[PDB]
């Protein structure tokens, strides 16, 4: 029925800022808030014009939750649904969970109370949240084991964004990201990565940006969550509901992470190309540059597929072109698991961003694949973690905050073991 | 590989459908833990006010340096007030009695020279 | 968010001038007044060095100790002289003597309390204040014995918040007293366990970087401040302009140092005195560069920071920055994965297109401590000059307490040329 | 801060009369106190003057004699106006070339109003430094007073350092045979009461007079002239305000390493007569014995500080490449533990030379402080003549008369014995 | 600072006349009144021996004692006769007897106190007085016996302040009196522990000095106090005179004496004769000093050849250069190097002061401290144990109030001084 957006951290918040932005161009919500069932799974229809997202904004620092208060927009949300907090994470797990959490989430736990109470049947949650990185990895992990407790069933699904060493700041990365995951994984549902390194990929090669902004980065991001969450918005078959997303998605508790791709990415200036054929934009959700997590899935088993199309598009194309990615492509399922290809059409066109970087597409297409290979990046992390920690690195930033040296050897742990059950999936 | 698909839904804005391709063939959160996050400030505040009294310690140890110095300065001054005016009124004695050594040598060949002429007014 | 400034002793000030009016320049802000110039950005990040007073007016947030009137006198009778409010000035009139002990126990602690009195009601009134940096001297008393001092006392007060020096390491060749070296290893010890990071700056480079690199015989205090003065500006800029960092001066800390000791940043700039990004890069990675007498060779970098300056493209500069980690591979350490980033605003210098700074945390610098360390045990040898602080109320083996925390600094240094 | 001066004893005060004589020339002030330049109400030379009243500039020194005699002709000759009446205490009495007469008999007596005439001037002086006595080794109130005065101000002034001019004493421009007990007497009482301590070997002065200016038997004003100017290169640092030197710690925690080593060794540069010289030349004769200043050899003792103090037109960037090649030429000569010196400071203050002197007006001038082991050769070549009168008693029965002990003897020589020791164990490793 | 004189004995008088009319010409005061001379330094240290009265006068601070008016009307009728104040006179009448008990016990006690009174006037008149000299005979009784007396009694009055004598050491050539040797231990002894410094003058010496050196026939007391008045000038000179000294007196003999007695410093002179006898100019510096360091030239009759100097002063006049003085003085240290002591190290030192004597235009002054003074000493204590053999004379000093024990008890003192300078042939 309901749904809930929290976006903790900076690069939660605008990934989160770009694409509430998005939603409200394929809604047609002006800003101020007015537009002149279906969509209520996001807004909710507060007094009478407005029309706010259910939405709740938390960073440690003011700065970035500053921006949106100031620029168009700064009309859309209740002033309530952003909480500041005056003093930074300072790009470090322990600060964020045990220090500085401690003091905010009291508030943020149950400013966000106030959002599921004007719900009747409240679904989930969204958690947008950076990997690595500060408050990010902490308080994120603070509230979903808490959120954990104070919503029973109520499913939550996490967008992590998998950070990259080009475009980042921070050495400290790995550490932070290794031990949420580790704390954070328990109360999770289903969790979409999102490597940085992937989507400043896709707008080096794809739309000739020289060196992407953040802001350039972000409205890829918009426009592929704007492409899962689609399914619950206009209310078309297949994922209509939480539950559903992992139904399809996860076999087991651990193995939550589906790896993304989206389809048709290109570039206004290009914008009027005799646009791509049905066929070839499916051909495109199976090539490693077009991915979401920089790996390689040839290599790896799939082990539960999904097409998310959108667009003008009948099943009748669908199929064929289906058909022949099988006989010239890389099949490669997994022992126990049909052969998978839950597919969903939403007739509405995909919007994009105005005087944005791509350009209108006529049909778009999702692929949310479960494969065995996107656990290549589960340790290519984890060798960074490893190869820092064996010299007690920077740990003692984290010792310092509260930690234990030992909470750290427990979190490799745990990566280890799922390492492991990512591996153990193959064949028999 | 040309399959047959499984219609599953059509609504208002959309439909869904399986394509099954070739068969499968067969093969506790916890609340306790907000006593956690105040162990977390169990180790703060024991290095914070430790590297207070590790600190509220190189502090009066700086009492001493600063007056165990002016402590072994007047230890000086009131040394050698009295390795003077104590080596010096042993001077005013020492002298003032190699006078009265010359001066009762004089009364001695005076007390001298007055009884021998007691002996011409009598020889 | 908001950073209050220490500059302590006659070498510690007039590097605070020079800083200072550097700073001051690219803000733009008169011998008083207030902003004059067509730029505009400026004003977003001087929040953060500048707390603001009535009229127009910008007044720095500094505090200037000394422990004499004389060094006082002559900033605010020279340059941007009366720019800094009255009664920042902490006055000294008694003796300093080069001492380390009279301005760390007697004549210091003397003062001390009518210096952290301004500290406090300078920081009490900064609205969220990030941390404090200071500048000073290591061989000399007012400097880095009340300063040393300070920082202790600075502590404490405020442990919460980070610390952070600009230290101007002394050398046997350029320097005035014969007792440096017993000064220098009492505050290295005090600064290796109270600040967070802090840079070295040796006059034996200082004065190295004017005659092999520059052609100037008689190397005044003056052009030599000048570079320091420059290189400061360098590493502070984007705490203090763009908004593509931010810089949160701990999240600078976290990010730098590994190891909770060893915070001892050699740092190093691109052009020189009163340029094309190659020819900077490998400019900004010579050692003939370097802020510290060392040579980054026998000493691979633990991490290493660079802020680049010039409406330059930077598609140019990871191009070149990978270059020299490549070209120079072996040269850091492989067992901190990310550990060379940078980052690149455009608003240049006093004068010069293009620039580079560069901090860099080299266990190569135990190479200057060990240095120091050579000339002090040279000298405790015999127990030398030490008699001028016998009698100030030391302690005989209170300096053998600390050429010891010295010798392990060198040898953690040294532990950390490890493996994969 | 501030500055006093003390002069006790005819030696004493004829080098303070030929040198605050130059220090008026230098700062320009007419005899009668009053000098026209426009630095005074009451910075930079009232280190040493006191502006006192509108329109004078007393020095701020106090002289001390036990006859009148020496005194009595300074409130004679022009600058008669320059001090204050009180400044000058006289004392009816002779020391008569006799220690014990100095701290003990005639001392006693004068030492309470002098005491108290300084505290006038230390009274008038917000943070005073220091101060200088000038005084003779051997002979009278010189070795006696001083060291009784020394003993005193050690304990009315705190830190307050004292610097003291000894004039080492020379047989051939004496009169006194008694000398050396009364020096190696003070110099013991002296010793633990004083700071750094410059000596200045008559002998010396009386030579450098002989070869380098050409008078044949060289008078006592004479001899003044030439400590004159080297006295006021030592204190030129405190006085124009110095870009080295400028205070009395950092200008001698350079050169005493050890609490009882104070003697530096002094050496004037150009000393050449009126009816010039490279920066290079000058600096290499800082090192020869001749231009010394005691009379001793340093090229064979270690050196373990040293200063090099420039005056006049010069350029660090010549000093440099000149100290390079006294390395590279001349006897090195290093302690085994202390750097290898040359704190090196430069005073643009051309000098001034006394207007009918001896001495001619120099572009450059230069003057090296250094703390040689040598030095102590002087200390036995007195040593020497002590010990081989007291085996005799020679004189003693003078002191023992006015009110000494036989054994305050026997401990002076026992200092000096341990110091000739200290002296000599700063040798190698 | 100023000293007073005291001057008591035929032969202490007429050494006092003859001095003090040599230093008043140097000075250049009239019989009576005040200065006469185009010279003007005179004046700086004239204030050390001439107490200043009323008008313009000088007035010397001179006590001239005698038991018997005799000598006293000789100085008053001779030369600067009425130059000494009236009262400063102190007159005799009784005997003197030229006997040493007389003078010192009876007929000398009986005036004593009315000296004491003059010397204790001028004395405490006398701003700053540093010490007193003295003259006398050595053998014969007002001088040596009244003059040891005067000083016994004028130290304990002053100890403080320093005494000092030039007195006359009697021989057997060259005299009145039998029994001088008696009078000579009596006071030897006495002076030995009262006096500073006593310049011993033979008359051994001064008649030698006038037929081995003048070829003067008929020596009176005249030609002959003549070289004493000249040579008292010239020690006196650099405490009453230039400012190139400065002399206290007690300076001048702490610098001079090594041990508290043997203060015997025979001394000597430069050139000499008075009447038909000249200098050719030839006073020339080199052949003025191996002059004063010839023994036919001393002011005692020693030979400071076998005894050692232990100390030696000289002083030098005539605007002439002492560039030359020290590079001469030298030259003998070396020629005659042996017989200085080692132990006292620079134990010969000199001055010049440049203002000439009556007649001459150089002149140099020797004060000598030479153990060969025992020479001297050892002359007297012989003929005196010669007579005092089968006691002879004594019978005067017997009856008079003295004792038999007291003879040989100074005897003795005397024999202890002889072996002490022979005990200073050292090491
Ligand atoms: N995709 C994307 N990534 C971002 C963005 N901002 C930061 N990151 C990345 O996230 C990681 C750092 O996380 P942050 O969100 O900056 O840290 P935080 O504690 O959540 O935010 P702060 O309040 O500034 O500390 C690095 O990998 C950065 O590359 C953004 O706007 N978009
Ligand atoms: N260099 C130098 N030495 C001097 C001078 N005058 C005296 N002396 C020396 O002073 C030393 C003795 O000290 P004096 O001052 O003469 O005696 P004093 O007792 O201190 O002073 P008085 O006894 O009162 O005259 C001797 O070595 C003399 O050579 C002088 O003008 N210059
Ligand atoms: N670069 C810089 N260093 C200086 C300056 N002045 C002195 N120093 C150095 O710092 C050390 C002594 O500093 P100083 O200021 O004299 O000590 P303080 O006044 O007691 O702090 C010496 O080694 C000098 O080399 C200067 O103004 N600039
Ligand atoms: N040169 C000097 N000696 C004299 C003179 N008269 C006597 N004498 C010697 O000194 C000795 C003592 O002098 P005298 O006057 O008789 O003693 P008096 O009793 O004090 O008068 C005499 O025996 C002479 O040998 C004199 O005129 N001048
Ligand atoms: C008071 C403020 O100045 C300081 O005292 N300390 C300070 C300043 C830094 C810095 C750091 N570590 N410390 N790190 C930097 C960096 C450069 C590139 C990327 C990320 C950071 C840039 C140079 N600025
Ligand atoms: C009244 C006191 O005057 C005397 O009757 N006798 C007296 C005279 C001295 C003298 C001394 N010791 N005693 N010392 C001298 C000296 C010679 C060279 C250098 C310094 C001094 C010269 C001869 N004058
Ligand atoms: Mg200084």
């Amino acid at each position: 029925r309901e749904c809930i957006s929290i976006h903790v951290g900076q690069a939660g918040v605008q990934i989160g800022n770009a694409c509430w932005e998005l939603y409200c161009l394929e809604h047609g919500i002006q800003p101020d808030g007015q537009m002149p069932d279906s969509f209520n799974t996001f807004f909710s229809e507060t007094g009478a014009g407005k029309h706010v997202p259910r939405a709740v904004f938390v960073d440690l620092e003011p700065t970035v939750i500053d921006e949106v208060r100031t620029g168009t927009y700064r009309q859309l949300f209740h002033p309530e649904q952003l909480i500041t907090g005056k003093e930074d994470a300072a790009n470090n797990y322990a600060r964020g969970h045990y220090t500085i959490g401690k003091e905010i989430i009291d508030l943020v736990l149950d400013r966000i109370r106030k959002l599921a109470d004007q719900c009747t049947g409240l679904q989930g949650f969204l958690v947008f949240h950076s990997f690595g990185g500060g408050t990010g990895s902490g308080f994120t992990s603070l509230l979903m084991e808490r959120l954990s407790v104070d919503y029973g069933k109520k499913s939550k699904l996490e967008f992590s964004i998998y950070p990259a060493p080009q475009v980042s700041t921070a050495v400290v990365e790995p550490y932070n990201s290794i031990l949420t995951t580790h704390t954070t994984l328990e109360h999770s549902d289903c969790a979409f990565m999102v490597d940085n390194e992937a989507i400043y990929d896709i707008c080096r090669r794809n739309l000739d940006i020289e060196r992407p902004t953040y802001t350039n980065l972000n409205r890829l991001i918009g426009q592929i969550v704007s492409s899962i969450t689609a399914s619950l918005r206009f209310d078309g078959a297949l994922n209509v509901d939480l539950t559903e997303f992992q139904t399809n998605l996860v076999p087991y508790p651990r193995i939550h992470f589906p790896l993304a791709t989206y389809a048709p990415v290109i570039s206004a200036e290009k914008a009027y190309h005799e646009q791509l054929s049905v066929a070839e934009i499916t051909n495109a959700c199976f090539e490693p540059a077009n991915q979401m997590v920089k790996c390689d899935p040839r290599h790896g088993k799939y082990m539960a597929c999904c097409l998310l199309y959108r667009g003008d598009v009948v099943p009748k194309d669908v199929n064929a072109a289906i058909a022949t990615i099988k006989t010239k492509r890389t099949i490669q399922f997994v022992d126990w698991c049909p052969t998978g290809f839950k597919v969903g059409i939403n007739y509405q066109p995909p919007t994009v961003v105005p005087g944005g970087d791509l350009a209108k597409v006529q049909r778009a297409v999702c692929m949310l694949s479960n494969t065995t290979a996107i656990a290549e990046a589960w340790a290519r992390l984890d060798h960074k973690f490893d190869l820092m920690y064996a010299k007690r690195a920077f740990v003692h930033w984290y010792v310092g905050e509260g930690m234990e040296e030992g909470e750290f050897s427990e979190a490799r742990e745990d990566m280890a073991a799922l390492e492991k059950d990512y591996e153990e999936v193959g064949v028999d | 590989a040309d399959m047959e698909v499984i219609e599953l839904n059509k609504c208002t804005s959309g439909q869904s459908f399986e394509v099954i391709l070739k068969p499968p063939s067969f093969d506790p959160s916890l609340e306790e833990i907000q006593k956690k996050l105040e162990a977390a400030e169990e180790r703060r505040k024991y290095q914070e006010a430790e590297l207070l009294k590790h600190l509220a310690e190189k502090r009066e140890h700086e009492r001493e340096v600063i007056q165990k110095a002016i402590e072994e300065n007047n230890n000086f001054i009131k040394m050698a007030k009295e390795k003077l005016a104590q080596k010096m009124e042993s001077n005013k004695e020492n002298r003032e009695a190699h006078l009265a050594a010359m001066l009762e040598r004089l009364q001695e060949k005076d007390k001298h020279a007055e009884e021998v002429r007691k002996n011409k007014e009598l020889k | 968010r908001e950073i209050v400034h220490i500059q302590a002793g006659q070498c510690g000030n007039q590097i605070g001038a020079k800083f200072w009016e550097v700073i001051s320049d690219e803000h733009g802000i008169d011998p008083t007044g207030s902003y004059h110039g067509d730029s505009d950005l400026q004003l977003e990040r001087i929040n953060v060095y500048y707390n603001e007073a009535t009229g127009n007016k910008y007044v720095p947030r500094a505090i200037l100790v000394d422990l004499e009137p004389g060094t006082m006198d002559s900033v605010r009778s020279g340059p941007f002289g009366q720019i800094f409010r009255p009664d920042n000035f902490v006055f000294g009139q008694s003796g300093a003597g080069n001492n380390w002990a009279k301005g760390h126990y007697t004549e210091g602690a003397e003062l001390v309390d009518s210096v952290l009195d301004v500290v406090r009601k300078e920081s009490e009134s900064c609205d969220c204040l990030q941390g404090f940096q200071l500048t000073h001297s290591l061989g000399g008393g007012t400097g880095s014995g009340m300063g040393t001092l300070l920082i202790s006392k600075i502590r404490e007060e405020y442990p919460d918040r980070i610390m952070n020096t600009f230290s101007v390491m002394p050398s046997p060749k350029v320097s005035d007293t014969v007792v440096e070296p017993y000064n220098a290893t009492l505050s290295v010890h005090q600064l290796v366990e109270n600040t967070d990071e802090t840079y070295s700056i040796d006059n034996e480079a200082l004065y190295d970087i004017c005659f092999r690199t520059l052609k100037l015989t008689t190397p005044t205090y003056g052009d030599l401040n000048h570079l320091v003065s420059a290189t400061m500006s360098g590493v502070t800029t984007c705490l203090r302009f763009p908004g593509q960092l931010n810089a949160d001066l701990r999240k600078l800390a976290v990010n730098m140092v590994p190891f909770p000791r060893l915070h001892f940043f050699m740092p190093g700039f691109a052009p020189l005195t009163s340029l094309t990004v190659p020819e900077l890069t490998q400019q900004m990675f010579d050692s003939k560069n370097m802020m510290a007498a060392c040579d980054p060779r026998h000493g691979r970098y633990l991490t290493v920071a660079a802020v680049f300056r010039g409406r330059m493209s930077m598609k140019e500069v990871d191009e070149q920055m990978l270059n020299v980690q490549n070209k120079n591979s072996s040269y850091f350490v492989e067992w901190i994965p990310n550990n060379v980033k940078t980052a690149v605003c455009d608003i240049p210098p006093r004068g010069l297109k293009m620039s580079a700074t560069f901090i860099g945390n080299s266990t190569a610098i135990q190479e200057l401590f060990k240095r120091i360390s050579e000339q002090f045990t040279a000298m405790f040898r015999r127990k030398a000059f030490l008699h001028w602080y016998t009698g100030e109320g030391m302690d005989e083996m209170e300096f053998t307490e600390a050429e010891s925390n010295m010798n392990d600094l060198v040898s953690e240094y040294q532990q950390y040329q490890d493996a994969t």
